[PDB]
């Protein structure tokens, strides 16, 4: 305790609670993957462990044991760049999202534009996979994905500037107390409503997932992928829905702003619905055509959001 | 501050050259791609905060994007040009290196007699730049807006296809 | 500053260009229909220029830190929506035979007029920055409107990667100045430097780099290899823009820069453009001595003339009439421009995919196409600088201001290089009336769209003659278009 | 402040163990575990394009960001500033919509 | 405190690297490259001097400058296409017909 000093400490709990945080996230995106198999499986009227828990500890060790394999005619550092994209993106865009008071691991001042740029870049992962893997029907289904997003990665950031004009800051806890009265939820609808639909696409999960199913000379962008390499995605996926959960929870949810509850629970029991809401979304749900998937982005979300923003603004001119 | 002026800045030149260098077409758009993360930095380093932002999102997170999707599209890499590696010939590039070294030394020397009084960082936020966007720069924001226009409407007319369909083959003068 | 209302009427052109490039955007839309979305643009573009009439009344004003508004600026937005009315005219015939999307071509015009008028009223860094970008890019589409012809598309892709180098070196240069200076504003580009520190090494370098990107845009040696090979590829109705409205808009903002920047009256700098000038006179007329292709031939031709208007850029801070001589050369150069290219344009129209660019084409014109022969003639004559055309006018006021200014190897240059231009001038001029009898020639449309592109060629010679033989009218009115010092 | 020298320290360990632990997982892979001993087609342009109008698009959305976390500074000539560039933006994209570049099926 | 004039060498060397790269490759794609490098560095340049002297005019001029290389890169790689859907070549050294 000589070196130790009432900074350093703080300067040491901090790093304890960020790693605490990074912990929990990637427990929770895993947790989900086997938490949804089987609430997919009550709903369709259909174990390892306590409740098949550890089916999820199972796959782990099998996909970790499993021979390690990168196709002989594959650009190897690509080919391996495109699951750690796909795990490391939303997962380093939690830093912005504020749990409860006294537990973010990052407060930055570009806040919300921190998930814009990490979400940005979870594109190459789809692109640097169907490239690599060598196999002409992937690039096609890649490609497909690819697109899909943009299409939906185009309002993603345009969902949220209502909330951000609200609180006029991009600062996540900035807009959290701007949620005091008020949750966003309600003035900022048609955002919360734009943001969940590209949240769920920038995730690629139902119903953006299989974007290559009307295409019959496209297959996939994990087809070539196999053990850990083929989990980072899948994990991948699933700690992105945390991500986005839990920014919908701070965006338009009052994040930890509860009225009784301690502010983490409510934080977590937001975070939980939203989680859980995606599983009931997946079930009821059917998916729709790519055709449609395309230009209801382009020709509905697009132009909502952009509307959206100008009204808020005359609203919050006027008020003043 | 220091240490990510000087390490980023040094991680973009790196990369750079890597860049101008390299034979494969995707892993030249990779190194380009590390360079913008590294001026990201850079900017972040100096106080340019939105700025900082920008060079992921549009730069590394669009313009880029678009790049990688050309070299999908078109299956680039493996040309005999990438093959015959021409650039690499010292007789190729010798000529161009000397031009731009004389150019960078002659630029220099007029950067080093200039006033410094060093940059402080103070971070300049995005909300300031947005108040000056929307206030004395205002004709430029509605301009910029006919630029992009200009750029879609061109884009789409020398880029749009005459043959339908998502795959297609590549016939000379694209005859269909 | 702010927008106030009296600066919304000093907006008036480049609001209304505007409010077109939206209105006719959405009638595409709606519909696509070549003719009302070409009368569509040229009814705005001519509503602009009637709207320059209440911009005069309202008085100079600096509308925000990047536009300021006077007579200049009326002057050049002026010259830019005339060189694009015209464009329009040419466009139609040519189009006609376009057997693809023929409406995006009047809205790229629109957004590169966009681009003009901005450089007219630029009074700051930003302004010429993006007007550059706004009358280059709608170009980069325009040169390569016809991309299924080999020529076009590899004139645009030239175009396109050449411009975009340039647009660098102007920006690196623009940043440069901005370390230095600390604000972007041209007036105070220079005003930080003490007395005889005027030469700050890196204030130098940022206008040197400035320069390459401005020089290239101006055709100007040495980054004028561009210039031939664009001009032919691009169709003949863009070339006239190209020719036109792109070189007098950023040559006007060049002008209010060397104008209002303390900097502008530097030796070194001074020096450097003589030795491009002299350059841009003598390389251009001796590389179009041997041109067989009449667009190469006016491409090298726009060297030489942009050459002789750098003389009055030189001798700016010297004597008041070098902003007279602008004006009154570049009025010239545009209806003499706009005679020879749009004659070009209607010879080749409608669109049957490569144009008439060979001289051979031109052996016999007055024996088919007799009014079109005359027009070239008078445009040649006026090209090569001979009394009783407005060109000649236009190279006294040169001539003038450089002896003035004691620029003796430039006037010197101007006379050899004008010997020079006589020899290929003149070998086209009398060509037209000699006897071609091969006729590959193919038949003059017969629409009132065609025979008002004849018309445009035609007055536009009439004033080269009339303005030729009586200059006062012009040279009353480029006077009252002063720049607001 | 101790506090935002503790959140530099917390972010860069994030970032650096977040990265670190999908190494971690992928080095394991390739270890734990036993190993058996052993041009003329192109994708349609309408990829491009799709990409294209984003990159065009979100460039757009760059200013509208600035505006956002600034609009009651902007004041109501901000907002007719920002009304008519979303204008243009969405007459452009009701031209890309109406010329059909904007539907997947032919 | 970091110096001015290393930011400004910075944006230099990025600049002359991105030059090279556009002269010393016949491939198409590879001088697009080389241009971005260029817009980029000159845009990095702004930001410095902006930075230097605390003003946000800086940054602004770097927004009008990835608008131009969105627009540009956007053009750029269309007429890249189409010289690839017509000639399947994309050496620039190819597409020299006119000359002289
Ligand atoms: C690589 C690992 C280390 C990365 C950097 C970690 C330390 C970051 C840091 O200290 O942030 C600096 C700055 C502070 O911003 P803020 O907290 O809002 O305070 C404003 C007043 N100084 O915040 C910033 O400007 C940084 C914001 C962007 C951070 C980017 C991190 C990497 C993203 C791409 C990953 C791929
Ligand atoms: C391999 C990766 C190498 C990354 C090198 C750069 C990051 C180095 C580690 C973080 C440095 C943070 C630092 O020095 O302190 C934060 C600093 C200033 O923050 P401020 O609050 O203004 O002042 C605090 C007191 N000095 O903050 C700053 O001024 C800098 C903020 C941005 C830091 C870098 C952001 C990520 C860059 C990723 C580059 C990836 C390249 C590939
Ligand atoms: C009556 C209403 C209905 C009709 C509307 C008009 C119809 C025609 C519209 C098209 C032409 C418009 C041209 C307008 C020129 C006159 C502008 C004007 O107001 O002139 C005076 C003005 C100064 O006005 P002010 O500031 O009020 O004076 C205060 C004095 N104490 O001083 C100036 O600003 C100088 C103006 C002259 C120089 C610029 C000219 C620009 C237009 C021409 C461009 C092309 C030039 C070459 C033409 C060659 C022709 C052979
Ligand atoms: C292909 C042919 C091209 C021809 C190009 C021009 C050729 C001649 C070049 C002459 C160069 C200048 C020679 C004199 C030295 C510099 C000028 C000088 O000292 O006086 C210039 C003269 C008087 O004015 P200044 O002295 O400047 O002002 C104070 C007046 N008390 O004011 C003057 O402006 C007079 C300058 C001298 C006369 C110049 C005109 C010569 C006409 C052509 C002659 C051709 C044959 C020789
Ligand atoms: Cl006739």
């Amino acid at each position: 305790m000589s070196w130790i000093s009432p900074e350093l400490i703080e300067i040491l709990l901090t790093i304890l609670k960020a790693v605490v945080i990074l912990l929990v996230v990637v427990t929770c995106g895993a947790f989900m993957s086997f938490g949804e198999r089987r609430l997919l499986g009550l709903f369709q009227n259909r174990r390892v462990g306590w409740g098949g828990s550890l089916q999820l500890v199972a796959d782990m060790i099998k996909m970790f044991f499993k021979e390690d394999w990168i196709p002989k005619f594959s650009d190897r550092v690509i080919f391996t760049l495109a699951p750690m994209i796909a795990f490391t993106s939303l997962l380093l865009a939690f830093a912005i999202v504020p749990v409860s008071p006294g537990w973010v691991v990052a407060d930055l001042n570009i806040g919300i534009l921190f998930f814009l740029m990490m979400a940005g870049l979870a594109v190459y992962a789809v692109l640097f996979a169907g490239w690599s893997s060598n196999n002409k029907y992937s690039l096609l289904g890649a490609m497909r994905a690819s697109a899909q997003t943009l299409s939906y990665e185009v309002f993603l950031g345009l969902s949220l500037m209502g909330v951000v004009a609200q609180a006029g800051s991009f600062n996540m806890t900035d807009i959290v107390n701007s949620q005091a009265h008020v949750w966003n939820v309600i003035p900022q609808f048609f955002g919360f409503i734009t943001f969940a639909i590209a949240g769920v696409a920038v995730c690629h999960r139902h119903p953006f997932d299989q974007p290559e199913a009307e295409q019959e000379l496209a297959d996939g962008y994990h087809i070539e992928y196999s053990g850990m390499k083929f989990g980072l995605f899948f994990v991948g996926e699933y700690i992105g829905i945390v991500t986005i959960s839990a920014l919908m929870v701070t965006l338009f949810f009052g994040g930890w702003q509860g009225p009784l509850l301690p502010p983490f629970i409510w934080f977590a029991l937001k975070t939980a619905f939203f989680m859980m809401m995606f599983i009931l979304i997946r079930a009821s749900l059917p998916r729709p055509r790519y055709d449609q998937v395309m230009s209801f982005g382009w020709k509905i979300c697009l132009p909502l959001t952009l509307i959206n923003l100008l009204v808020t603004a005359a609203v919050i001119l006027w008020q003043a | 501050m220091e240490f990510a002026f000087y390490i980023c800045g040094l991680i973009a030149i790196l990369a750079t050259l890597r860049v101008i260098t390299h034979t494969n077409p995707v892993h030249a758009l990779l190194y380009l791609i590390i360079s913008l993360l590294a001026i990201s930095g850079v900017f972040f380093s100096l106080g340019a905060y939105f700025a900082g932002a920008l060079e992921i999102i549009v730069y590394a997170g669009a313009i880029m994007v678009l790049f990688v999707f050309v070299v999908m599209m078109l299956n680039l890499g493996g040309s005999e040009i990438e093959q015959e590696r021409q650039w690499l010939k010292p007789q190729v590039w010798i000529g161009p290196a000397i031009l731009s070294a004389i150019m960078l030394v002659v630029i220099v020397y007029a950067i080093l007699g200039v006033n410094d009084q060093g940059i402080d960082g103070t971070p300049i936020s995005a909300k300031a730049v947005g108040i000056t966007l929307f206030g004395p720069y205002v004709l430029a924001v509605e301009l910029a807006s006919m630029l992009l226009l200009a750029g879609l409407v061109v884009a789409f007319h020398v880029g749009r296809e005459e043959r339908a369909g998502e795959v297609l083959s590549n016939r000379k003068d694209d005859s269909a | 500053m702010t927008i106030t209302p009296q600066n919304l009427i000093a907006l008036l052109p480049l609001l209304i260009v505007g409010l077109t490039v939206v209105v006719v955007m959405l009638s595409i839309a709606w519909r696509r229909n070549h003719f009302l979305n070409a009368t569509l643009s040229v009814i705005g573009l001519n509503a602009a220029l009637v709207s320059l009439w209440f911009v005069g009344q309202a008085g100079a004003m600096d509308v925000t830190p990047l536009m300021r508004v006077d007579g200049f600026a009326m002057l050049y937005t002026g010259l830019v929506l005339l060189a694009s009315l015209a464009t329009c005219t040419f466009a139609y015939p040519w189009l006609e035979g376009y057997n693809d999307n023929k409406d995006e071509f009047y809205l790229l015009v629109l957004i590169a007029a966009l681009g003009g008028i901005l450089l007219a009223n630029a009074n700051h860094l930003a302004s010429l920055f993006l007007g550059i970008e706004l009358i280059s890019l709608p170009l980069f589409g325009l040169v390569g409107y016809a991309f299924r012809q080999k020529r076009s598309l590899e004139a645009s892709i030239k175009y396109t990667i050449l411009s975009a180098a340039a647009s660098s070196f102007l920006l690196f240069g623009m940043a440069l100045v901005y370390a230095q200076s600390g604000d972007l504003s041209f007036v105070a580009l220079g005003k930080n430097l003490g007395d005889g520190m005027l030469n700050e090494p890196l204030l130098l370098a940022g206008f040197g780099l400035m320069i390459v990107g401005l020089g290239f845009k101006l055709s100007l040696v040495p980054f004028h290899l561009w210039t031939p090979d664009v001009y032919q590829g691009a169709p003949a109705p863009v070339s006239t823009f190209l020719a036109t409205a792109s070189k007098i808009a950023i040559f006007g903002v060049v002008m209010r820069l060397f104008l209002y920047a303390p900097v502008g009256d530097s030796e070194a700098i001074r020096v450097v453009l003589a030795i491009i000038a002299f350059a841009s006179i003598i390389f251009g007329n001796l590389m179009a001595l041997s041109q067989t292709n009449i667009k190469r031939l006016l491409g090298y031709s726009s060297i030489s003339h942009l050459g002789y208007l750098l003389v009055a850029l030189i001798a700016l801070q010297t004597g008041e009439m070098s902003m007279e001589a602008v004006g009154v050369y570049l009025a010239g150069y545009l209806f003499s421009s706009l005679g020879a290219f749009g004659v070009v344009s209607l010879m080749s129209s409608p669109y049957r995919g490569p144009d008439a660019d060979s001289l051979f084409s031109y052996r016999g014109l007055f024996w088919h196409r007799p009014i079109l022969a005359a027009v070239m003639t008078v445009m040649m004559l006026s090209l090569a600088g001979i009394p009783m055309t407005l060109g000649f006018i236009g190279k006294f006021y040169v001539l003038a201001v450089g002896v003035q200014a004691h620029l003796w190897w430039l006037v010197g240059a101007v006379v050899v290089g004008s010997a020079i231009g006589l020899y290929y001038y003149l070998r086209v001029a009398v060509s037209l009336y000699l006897h071609a009898p091969e006729q590959p020639g193919r038949d003059a449309p017969s629409n009132w769209q065609y025979s008002a592109g004849g018309i445009v060629v035609l007055i536009s010679a009439l004033l080269v003659l009339v303005l030729g033989v009586w200059p006062q009218p012009l040279i009353s009115i480029v006077r009252l278009a002063m720049p607001l010092m | 402040s101790t506090e935002v020298i503790a959140h530099h320290w917390a972010f860069a360990i994030f970032l650096i163990v977040a990265i670190g632990l999908c190494c971690l997982m992928l080095v394991g892979g390739w270890f734990l575990g036993g190993r058996a001993r052993a041009a003329r087609l192109r994708l349609s342009a309408k990829f491009y394009l799709v990409a294209m109008f984003f990159v065009i698009f979100d460039v757009e959305a760059l200013y509208l960001f600035a505006w956002s976390t600034s609009i009651r500074e902007s004041g109501w000539v901000g907002f007719v500033e920002a009304a008519i560039f979303i204008f243009v933006l969405l007459a452009g994209l009701v031209y890309l919509v109406r010329i059909g570049a904007l539907d997947w099926t032919p | 405190m970091i110096p001015l004039q290393h930011g400004l060498i910075l944006a230099a060397i990025l600049f002359v690297l991105g030059l090279t790269g556009l002269v010393i490759r016949r491939n198409l794609l590879f001088m697009l490259i080389g241009l971005e490098i260029m817009i980029n560095a000159s845009a990095l340049a702004f930001v410095v001097a902006g930075s230097y002297w605390g003003q946000t005019d800086g940054q602004v001029m770097y927004i009008l400058a990835i608008s131009l290389a969105a627009a540009e890169a956007s053009i750029g790689l269309a007429l890249l296409l189409q010289l690839h859907r017509r000639r399947q070549n994309l050496n620039i050294d190819s597409v020299s017909e006119m000359r002289g």
